[PDB]
């Protein structure tokens, strides 16, 4: 299925996932589409921070739910 | 080289503030730029992180590059003027001593503080930079530690929300990067929400309102769980 990842800037990144996919897997997917490593990523689904090895279906995340990406960058 | 880099994480920044000896604040991460934060008021400042593309306002300029996280945060705190907020002895003594020093000399003094260097390092080629936004009297200022002076972005009030000016400046800064650049982070420095709920809870307790006390317990528990996930 497809789900949407929104960013601070307003951009919307679309992903090919299945409800079985781990959060960590979704982060791997954001890398190849964007360039940002998993390290620098936190995913929020209204409105908890999501745990790396704990599945979309686990968080009740559907076909075309929208998630939010925030960045952990070393300044 | 003797200062580590610091991750753009609202939990780390909340702890750095406390580490510097300042009480009454916390840091909240912003997730969208249209996020209404009316409920987070007062907002004491913003901390903004982006990729570096190479008299009433307190401001220090950096003389070391890797200090930018602590320096941006301190530039924000030393412009805070609020009953909610106590800077603590370390930061008050720093501000008093450096009151008539030029901006780069302030950076030097900050850099030589052992307490500040200690706190900073206890939390740690594209370069990512932190800058601060803060209101002072009727102006709104961007405090970029690479510049020699604060940058006035605009004027505010009477009705005014100062945050509109800052957010406008930040959006327009984002419009300078590839429409595909997404590596930014925005945090707001706000009053301690747990402390706010505990004050209200003790008042409703005194008023005999069990229902409101329980709901405040729920808010507090929610706040604690959120703080724990940031750990
Ligand atoms: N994030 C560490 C410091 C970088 C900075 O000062 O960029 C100019």
């Amino acid at each position: 299925m497809q789900i949407f990842v929104k960013t601070l800037t307003g951009k919307t990144i679309t992903l090919e996932v299945e409800p079985s996919d781990t959060i960590e897997n979704v982060k791997a997917k954001i890398q190849d589409k964007e360039g940002i490593p998993p390290d620098q990523q936190r995913l929020i689904f209204a409105g908890k921070q999501l745990e790396d090895g704990r599945t979309l279906s686990d968080y009740n995340i559907q076909k075309e739910s929208t998630l939010h990406l925030v960045l952990r960058l070393r300044g | 080289g003797n200062w580590c880099l610091i991750e753009s994480d609202p939990g780390i920044f909340t702890e750095m503030i406390h580490g510097f000896g300042c009480t009454g604040l916390q840091v909240e991460e912003l997730v969208v730029l249209d996020e209404s934060i009316e409920h987070l008021k007062p907002i004491h400042g913003f901390i903004f992180l982006f990729r570096w593309l190479k008299t009433d306002v307190y401001f220090s300029q950096q003389v070391i590059q890797n200090a930018c996280a602590s320096q941006a945060l301190i530039n924000l705190l030393l412009n805070c003027d609020h009953p909610d907020v106590d800077l603590g002895p370390t930061l008050k003594e720093f501000k008093d001593f450096t009151y008539d020093l030029d901006s780069a000399s302030r950076g030097l003094c900050l850099t030589n503080s052992e307490k500040i260097r200690a706190v900073h390092n206890s939390f740690g080629e594209d370069v990512f930079h932190f800058v601060t936004y803060v209101p002072v009297n009727d102006g709104v200022y961007e405090l970029d530690g690479l510049r020699a002076a604060p940058l006035r972005l605009g004027t505010v009030a009477s009705d005014g929300d100062w945050t509109e000016v800052a957010i406008k400046a930040i959006k327009e800064k984002i419009k300078n990067y590839g429409e595909s650049e997404v590596r930014f982070n925005l945090m707001a420095v706000i009053s301690d929400q747990k402390l706010k709920y505990e004050r209200e809870m003790e008042k409703f307790a005194q008023a005999g309102d069990s229902a409101e006390v329980d709901r405040l317990v729920a808010l507090i528990a929610a706040e604690d769980a959120k703080r724990e996930r940031y750990a």
